[PDB]
């Protein structure tokens, strides 16, 4: 079983 | 990790069921993520349907497919295809525990075909507007099962099977084209090396 | 009945940035972004499951990219230092000549930076000491566990000396006996 | 969507390329893919965020770039004849497998070991048979686009100054006018078919066109033959009464 | 250092109640030890909730797919780290080791994994609840857990007093006697 990452989102500029 | 699918080119007749196989074998990843992508003629790689929890269906376009945990495999299923189904069909797999990064199957192209209802095969020789030669060989109207052989010699020219649509007359016809610059090249044997309809057409010029 | 966390947080200006999954209060891996390493907190952990650390490692990218964005969102005012709760622990019944580990325990503190250090005797002691990475809490702020071995006995006296930004001057709690 | 740039490029072994891929989902990952000439599909670079996280052990030949979250170059230092192929830009709205990747129409590189083989088409229209309009009183134009290198070539056909759409087909892929050597010469034919009567009308005119994407005006050119470069050739017929 | 410090946080959290039956999914972005931004499973959207997040909440819930992506993260992400460690986390027992001893008697259990602990005194058939104070549970930070049980009630005349303990770990009470 391998976990998973959420990634992280990119703020607005 | 691979993913493998039907290989080639695969011909059917509007109206059948259909059936592209494909088998993924990822030795290293535990928990992957199925997709079809599709290319339709003239356009661009695009999604025809994804699958991402293991035992699930996935469906668009009148297509299907089923992630099998037991038989490791995605295989896409259309009871009756169109003829606006004609296309190139991905297969490809990506691990859903680290970055996405599709493995893709080497792609199989469905080519459709619709049914003639009432063929006229002949064989006519067209010419050049601006010159007498050469000519063209064009064989036209045959029944959809009829097949077009490639040339075999390296000086007469054979395009493939083509299929086109005059929606004005809501009318379908299948044609291939032919030429050389044989002197001995003529249209009356262009087509040899095809089973062409005995009642083909062959007008005296 | 069960809540598992993925934490992350990116510090400026040391270039700090820090991964780590808790379940339960507990950690169950942090990524080490010096060596891109997975760090299971318990060995028997990473037996069991795996993670890809470097998809830790384009988040702390992310947030860092962020972060300069929320400091010029926010006209760059700074955090506001916390000082850190310290607490000396002893791990099972502490008996002479039996070996026991000492427990320094760090709460409350913010931003989470800390030089922390065991005195035996008034002399550092350096060598046999586990540490922790900081853990996320529910108010936001962090926590850290130093343990330190040792055999117990009556003429060896026990700190655990705490440096914050918090701190006016560095926060020291004793252990004896 | 997404945007990627140029659709054709032909250069010589050892020149510079560039590619230029725009995307404006508000994705924050894109990809640069490769597809070889035999319809496989290989993934290249992955970006997210302007930083690279997945780089599939590229030649250091390639070196992709990206100053924005919505766009992705690439470019390639100095070509070798592997690196002719299509290669395909796709966002995704993060790094995660479950997003769908959205694909752009693609870069067509071609890289040729000498410039002198690429050559332009030439284009000829076939009048209808008088066979085939007294027989099924239809008339189908047949097109041939010969003679052509490398196959960077889209077709269309004109009636009355408008492209049509009905009634024309035209070949999936050129055949090789000569198919054993490597660097072969292409041709493509097409179809347009009307109805005896549109064709028999003196006032109709019917154009076969076929774009050619070749050599830049920049490129240095020493043979005495024209520069093949990119442009339009095309051949016509007007209407016959009889 | 003079110089001041600017911390960004970000946390994905998964609240399960009764397993994976009843999941919730928070997506929680921090500026400063103060969110301001936040995806909630129960909302279906990003929602700021500081002015500052707001240009996030609306770029985001704008992106192609972002919703149906964060709508899904029940299953892709909690449900399916759940799984994953199940063995070693929902289901980890590691029984309690007592002892006990006077200073005022004692009984301490450590070494105990889950938290969820009941541990009772017996002076002597019958359990006494004045006199007692709890520690309070305690995080060892190593999957383990302690508690001292301090009790205020001198014992005289061959009285004998038990610490009994009820962990999940076990299927009966553990118990020890002084
Ligand atoms: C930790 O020690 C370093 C050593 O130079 C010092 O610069 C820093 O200010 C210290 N931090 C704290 C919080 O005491």
């Amino acid at each position: 079983g391998g976990y998973r990452a959420r990634p992280a989102k990119a703020a607005a500029t | 990790d691979s993913v493998t699918q039907t290989e080639g080119q695969v011909t059917v007749s509007e109206s059948k069921s259909l059936i592209i196989n494909c088998t993924y074998s990822a030795t290293s990843i535990a928990y992957p993520n199925l997709f079809w992508y599709v290319r339709y003629p003239g356009e661009g790689l695009q999604l025809l349907l994804k699958v991402i929890t293991a035992g699930q269906k996935g469906s668009s376009r009148g297509f299907e497919a089923t992630y099998n945990k037991e038989t490791t495999s995605f295989h896409l299923q259309k009871a009756s295809v169109q003829e606006s189904d004609s296309a190139v069909y991905y297969c490809a797999l990506s691990d859903s525990s680290s970055f996405s990064k599709l493995v893709f199957g080497q792609g199989t192209s469905l080519s459709v075909v619709p049914n003639i209802q009432n063929p006229d095969p002949a064989v006519y020789q067209l010419r050049d507007s601006k010159s007498s030669d050469k000519s063209v060989c064009l064989f036209t109207d045959f029944d959809s099962q009829t097949n077009v052989s490639q040339s075999k010699d390296s000086d007469v020219y054979i395009t493939d099977k083509c299929v086109l649509d005059m929606r004005s007359m809501d009318f379908k016809s299948n044609s291939a084209v032919a030429w050389s610059n044989k002197s001995d090249f003529a249209c009356a044997n262009a087509f040899n090396n095809s089973i062409i309809p005995e009642d083909t057409f062959f007008p005296s010029p | 009945e069960h809540v598992i966390i993925q934490a992350e947080f990116y510090l400026n200006p040391d270039q700090s940035g820090e991964f780590m999954f808790d379940f339960d209060g507990d950690e169950i891996f942090h990524v080490d972004m010096a060596k891109k390493e997975t760090v299971w907190r318990l060995e028997e952990f990473g037996r069991f499951a795996s993670f890809e650390a470097q998809g830790a490692l384009a988040n702390i990218a992310v947030d860092k990219a962020n972060l300069e964005i929320m400091t010029k969102r926010s006209n760059y005012t700074p955090i506001t230092n916390v000082p850190p709760e310290v607490t000396v622990l002893t791990n099972s019944p502490v008996e002479l000549r039996e070996p026991n580990v000492l427990i320094c325990f760090i709460d409350k503190f913010t931003p989470p930076v800390v030089n922390v250090t065991w005195l035996r005797n008034g002399k550092p002691v350096t060598t046999g000491v586990s540490e922790t990475v900081f853990l996320p809490r529910e108010d936001h702020l962090f926590r850290k566990f130093h343990y330190l071995p040792f055999l117990p006995s009556t003429e060896d006296v026990y700190d655990c000396r705490v440096e914050h930004w918090g701190l006016d001057e560095p926060l020291l709690k004793h252990w004896e006996f | 969507a997404v945007f990627q740039t140029p659709n054709y490029h032909v250069t010589q072994v050892g020149n510079e390329v560039s590619f230029n891929c725009k995307q404006t989902l508000g994705h924050d990952t894109m990809y640069w893919y490769k597809q070889d000439s035999k319809k496989l599909l290989k993934i290249m670079f992955s970006y997210n965020n302007k930083q690279l996280i997945v780089n599939e052990t590229v030649p250091r030949r390639f070196s992709p770039q990206s100053s924005d979250k919505a766009h992705l170059n690439l470019r390639i230092k100095s070509v070798e004849p592997e690196d002719s192929a299509v290669y395909l830009c796709a966002s995704s709205l993060d790094w995660a497998s479950q997003n769908t990747l959205y694909f752009g129409a693609g870069t067509r590189l071609s890289v040729l070991e000498d410039l002198n083989k690429v050559f332009p088409p030439e284009v000829a229209v076939f009048e209808p048979s008088e066979a085939e309009i007294s027989h099924t009183q239809k008339a189908t134009l047949v097109c041939l686009a010969t003679g052509f290198f490398p196959d960077h070539v889209e077709l269309s056909w004109w009636v009355n100054g408008k492209e049509v759409h009905s009634g024309v087909c035209t070949d999936p892929q050129p055949l090789k006018e000569q198919p054993a050597l490597n660097d072969s010469r292409y041709a493509l034919s097409s179809r347009l078919r009307v109805s005896a009567t549109f064709w028999q009308n003196p006032r109709n005119h019917f154009r076969c066109q076929v774009q050619f994407y070749g050599l830049s005006e920049n490129d240095e050119w020493t043979q005495d033959r024209a520069k093949p470069v990119t442009q339009i050739v095309s051949a016509e017929a007007w209407g016959r009464a009889d | 250092d003079t110089r001041p410090r600017f911390l960004e946080q970000v946390k994905h959290e998964c609240h399960f109640f009764n397993g994976t039956e009843r999941v919730r999914f928070l997506d929680r972005y921090f500026y400063h030890q103060e969110e301001y931004v936040r995806f909630d499973s129960d909302v279906g959207e990003y929602r700021a909730v500081t002015e500052l997040g707001r240009p996030d909440a609306e770029y985001w819930n704008s992106q192609k797919d972002l919703l149906e992506q964060k709508r899904a993260a029940v299953d892709t992400y909690c449900r399916h780290n759940y799984g994953v460690g199940e063995s070693f986390t929902v289901q980890r027992r590691v029984y309690p080791e007592v002892t006990v001893y006077p200073a005022l008697l004692v009984c301490s259990v450590n070494g105990f994994y889950p938290g969820s602990i009941e541990v009772r005194w017996f002076r002597n058939g019958q359990e006494e609840k004045t006199g007692v104070v709890s520690t309070g549970l305690i995080q060892n930070g190593d999957w383990t857990f302690q508690t001292l049980v301090m009790l205020e009630t001198v014992p005289r005349s061959g009285e004998v007093y038990t610490c009994q303990v009820e962990h999940p770990s076990l299927t009966s009470p553990l118990t020890v006697e002084w």
